[PDB]
């Protein structure tokens, strides 16, 4: 969808293959605050909002 | 059964700021939470546009349906889409008892999800991660602390809720939640049995 | 249906301002996208004079008019008027009240493109500059 | 911009395949209309897109074209159709065409 | 999609002769009130929308305008990712092979690196009488430090 | 996407007796702060 | 440390990337005052594509 009608996914109790997601998409620019992308890849968290 | 004995709850619309907590008792409250609210074709207030969240107890108190649908008022007699319309209520005569009554008034279309929870205090809050339902049943039954038992993928900010009348003096009280500071006393077993509201008074 | 009769003088002296009044008789001012003025010198093609938004005070004009034109609306009397200043013999024409309609007004939502073709016109009042 | 209409004074006969033509200085995004003006009458709209016919217009009218070239096509040359046909564009500014002219023989 | 589109104006026109144009803005993480006009996307640039807000919405006329930009050769997406720590008994973990579930009966009293349901660290595990709530898997102290499991 | 069950076949809705808060049946207060 | 690198993938060389460049190709060391530079070689000089 468009920016103003964005879809939100919340994950709580699941496992996901971050290698698969990054193999598909090609990042052009990322800017993180309070966490790094590699930190997401190497650790667990109580929730993930996309 | 004859005519239904109900109240004005179906027409009143009240804000949903920070959520509410409900004291039960036995009967279970029925709610209609939505974002955009207007009025029907008869001028009676209480129409919810777009996706609306329904919390409908069912199964003689053994189930709590959770629906996120678009309710369309049917144009039959005594129904919300007719010239004559007083109120809508959910009545008993079956695990689909109160749900069938609701479908007699509205037609459910584009239901994103339908959930059933097998089942006091009840409470609902909304956050960036969705609508959270809390209940004291997940903890000790004799206790009053509410525990999370359902996270619902409803991400549009709910701004209004309506208590749906029910026709089976069971009374329940709804209290508003606020971003307060509290002093919670956890015992050895972990449950809270004594609290202080810091902003209540000076002491 | 909306019918747009307009009223004003027919003879305007040089440098004296020209005022016309077009009152709408079907619906209201607030049931349309924007209301516009169109002129046509005798045998010289049509010409766009400007328009006024039905909601809001935003207005646009023909740049060839040197900002001599002020078109306002008054919802109380259900009319929108036109003022052209410093009138000349070269400005004599017939002025057509116009309307730009919504594509649909359903529910409580009216949707119109950024620029639409004029749909319902008035009869037109013929002015002249002389002495 | 500067619109134009080619066939100037295209007199006709009852029953034809009358084809007008209106060309723009630059391409318009199909935002071209057709208007018909009887002698001493407010202009009456015909089409509000490339070929989007408007309400009340008899089916015999069907324009065509996009970008820089357009046309208005009439076959049944009925006496209630003799007159003047402007072309209006709202893609850039708001301007009207030179104006055609038709008559019987 | 057909084309990229976004809201350019979302204002409340108040009353009188609509001479006050108050813009309605959003809060971080929230949706816009003008998204209900063209939820699937704006058809053309500069589309105009109007709506009559009821008394339950502040009153006035809600004017919405959207803008449309052409689609690119490759679809370009935008992501906003947020995480939370310590707000659940379970966790979301990536496909990291930590190994296999081990036992602490042979390691009581010895400092061992642990990763328990997404919560990781080092500590000494000692058999104890149950305190705290059972379903709440973790017992934290007054400083958000794990003291029971 | 959920099926939500078959649409209801009831031709008409059931009449409900409307009572305002001023009625003695629902005006009874049992405070529970 | 110089190498050929497309400008479209310059995001994969930022500190903290989870992509394949950091894991398997190059990871910048921040033990010394360092700068990362992406540029374009001269068109008709001795540098051969
Ligand atoms: C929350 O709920 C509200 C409803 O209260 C939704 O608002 C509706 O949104 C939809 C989708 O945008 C609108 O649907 C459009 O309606 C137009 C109505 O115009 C004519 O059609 C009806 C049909 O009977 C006539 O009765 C009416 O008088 C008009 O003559 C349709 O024309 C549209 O169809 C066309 O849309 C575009 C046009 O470019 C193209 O895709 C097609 O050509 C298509 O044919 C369209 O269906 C609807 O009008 C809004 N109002 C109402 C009352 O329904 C909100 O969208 C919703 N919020 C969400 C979903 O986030
Ligand atoms: C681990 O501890 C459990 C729980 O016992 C508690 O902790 C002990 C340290 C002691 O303080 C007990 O009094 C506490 O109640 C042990 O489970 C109990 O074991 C005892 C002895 O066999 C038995 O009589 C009880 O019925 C058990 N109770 C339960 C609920 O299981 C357990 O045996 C300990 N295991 C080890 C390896 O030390
Ligand atoms: C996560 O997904 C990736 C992508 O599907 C998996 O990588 C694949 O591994 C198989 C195993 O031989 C290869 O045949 C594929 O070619 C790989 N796909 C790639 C590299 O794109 C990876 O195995 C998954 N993670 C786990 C833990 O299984
Ligand atoms: C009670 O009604 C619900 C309607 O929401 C039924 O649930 C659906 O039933 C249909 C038909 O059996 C299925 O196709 C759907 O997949 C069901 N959806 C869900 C979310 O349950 C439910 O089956 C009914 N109860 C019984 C016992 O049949
Ligand atoms: C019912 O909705 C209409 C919608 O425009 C509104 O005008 C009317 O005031 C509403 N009824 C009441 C009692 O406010
Ligand atoms: C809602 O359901 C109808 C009925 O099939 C369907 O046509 C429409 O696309 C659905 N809308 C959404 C947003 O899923």
């Amino acid at each position: 969808p468009q920016v103003y009608n964005f879809n939100r996914l919340v994950f709580t109790n699941c496992n996901y293959n971050l290698t698969k997601l990054l193999s598909l998409f090609m990042v052009n620019e990322f800017s993180c605050d309070g966490i790094s992308p590699d930190a997401i890849a190497r650790g667990c968290y109580s929730s993930l909002t996309v | 059964l004859g005519k239904l004995f109900v109240s004005d709850y179906a027409t009143k619309v009240v804000p949903f700021n920070n959520g509410f907590v409900v004291r039960i008792g036995k009967i279970y409250p029925a709610f209609m939470l939505g974002s955009s609210v207007g009025n029907f074709s008869n001028g009676v207030s209480g129409r919810y546009f777009n996706h609306t969240l329904l919390l409908l107890p069912d199964g003689c108190g053994t189930r709590l349906w959770a629906l996120y649908c678009v309710i369309e008022p049917r144009n039959g007699s005594y129904c919300p889409g007719n010239s004559n319309y007083n109120t809508f209520a959910v009545f008993d005569t079956n695990t689909n008892a109160t749900l069938n009554s609701f479908k007699e008034y509205f037609d459910l279309q584009n239901c994103s999800f339908i959930y059933s929870f097998n089942i006091e205090w009840f409470g609902i809050t909304q956050n960036t991660q969705g609508v959270h339902l809390y209940s004291s049943r997940k903890g000790d039954l004799y206790g009053s602390n509410m525990f999370l038992f359902a996270t619902l993928p409803v991400y549009d900010g709910i701004k209004y809720y309506t208590v749906i009348p029910r026709s089976i003096w069971a009374a329940f009280y709804i209290y508003s939640l606020h971003k307060l500071t509290y002093l919670l006393d956890f015992s050895v077993d972990g449950y809270i049995r004594r609290a202080v509201d810091c902003g209540h008074d000076d002491l | 249906e909306v019918q747009l009769l307009e009223s004003g003088p027919g003879v305007v002296r040089p440098s004296e301002t020209l005022s016309l009044s077009c009152a709408v008789s079907g619906g209201s001012i607030s049931d349309s996208y924007r209301w516009s003025w169109i002129r046509q010198p005798p045998g010289k093609g049509l010409e766009w004079v400007g328009y006024i938004f039905a909601t809001g005070t935003t207005t646009n004009y023909n740049p060839s008019l040197k900002s001599r034109v002020t078109i306002s609306k008054d919802t109380s009397k259900n009319q929108f008027s036109l003022k052209l200043s410093s009138v000349t013999a070269a400005d004599t024409a017939v002025y057509y009240c116009a309307r730009e309609p919504f594509k649909y007004c359903s529910g409580g939502v009216c949707y119109a493109h950024k620029d639409n073709s004029l749909d319902v016109w008035g009869q037109g009042v013929l002015v002249t500059v002389s002495s | 911009i500067v619109m134009t209409q080619s066939p100037a004074t295209l007199s006709l006969s009852p029953g034809e395949r009358a084809t007008l033509s209106c060309r723009a200085s630059q391409s318009v995004s199909s935002n071209l209309a057709w208007y018909q003006q009887k002698p001493g009458q407010a202009p009456r709209l015909l089409i509000h897109s490339a070929s989007s016919r408007a309400t009340g217009i008899p089916d015999r009218f069907s324009g065509s074209g996009s970008g820089t070239e357009f046309s208005l096509t009439i076959s049944s040359l009925e006496a209630e159709d003799v007159g003047v046909y402007h072309c209006y564009q709202h893609s850039s500014g708001y301007t009207f065409g030179p104006g055609t002219k038709l008559d019987i023989k | 999609p057909s084309s990229y589109s976004f809201i350019s104006k979302c204002s409340r026109l108040t009353g009188d002769n609509s001479h006050i144009e108050t813009p309605i803005v959003i809060n971080p993480g929230e949706y816009s009130i003008c998204k209900n006009f063209a939820p699937n996307g704006f058809s053309q640039d500069g589309d105009y929308f109007t709506r009559q807000l009821s008394q339950l919405e502040g009153g006035g006329i809600l004017v919405g305008v959207g803008s449309v930009t052409p689609m690119t050769d490759t679809l370009q997406m935008g992501f906003i990712i947020s995480v939370q720590y310590g707000t659940d008994t379970n966790s979301v973990c990536p496909m990291m092979d930590l190994g296999n579930s081990t036992t602490i009966t042979d390691k009581l009293g010895v400092c061992v690196e642990y990763n328990l349901y997404g919560v990781s660290g080092r500590g000494v595990f000692i058999n104890c009488t149950a305190v705290g709530v059972k379903q709440q898997r973790f017992v934290y102290d007054g400083f958000d430090n794990l003291i029971g499991y | 996407d959920v099926d939500s069950g078959p649409p209801s076949s009831a031709t008409s809705c059931k009449e409900a007796d409307m009572r305002n808060s001023s009625s003695e049946f629902f005006n009874k207060q049992w405070p529970m702060p | 440390d110089y190498f050929a690198y497309p400008l479209s993938m310059k995001s994969y060389m930022q500190p903290g990337s989870a992509g394949v460049i950091s894991q398997y190709n190059y990871k910048q060391s921040f033990a010394n005052p360092t700068c990362r530079i992406f540029a374009t070689a001269p068109a008709n000089l001795t540098i051969t594509k």
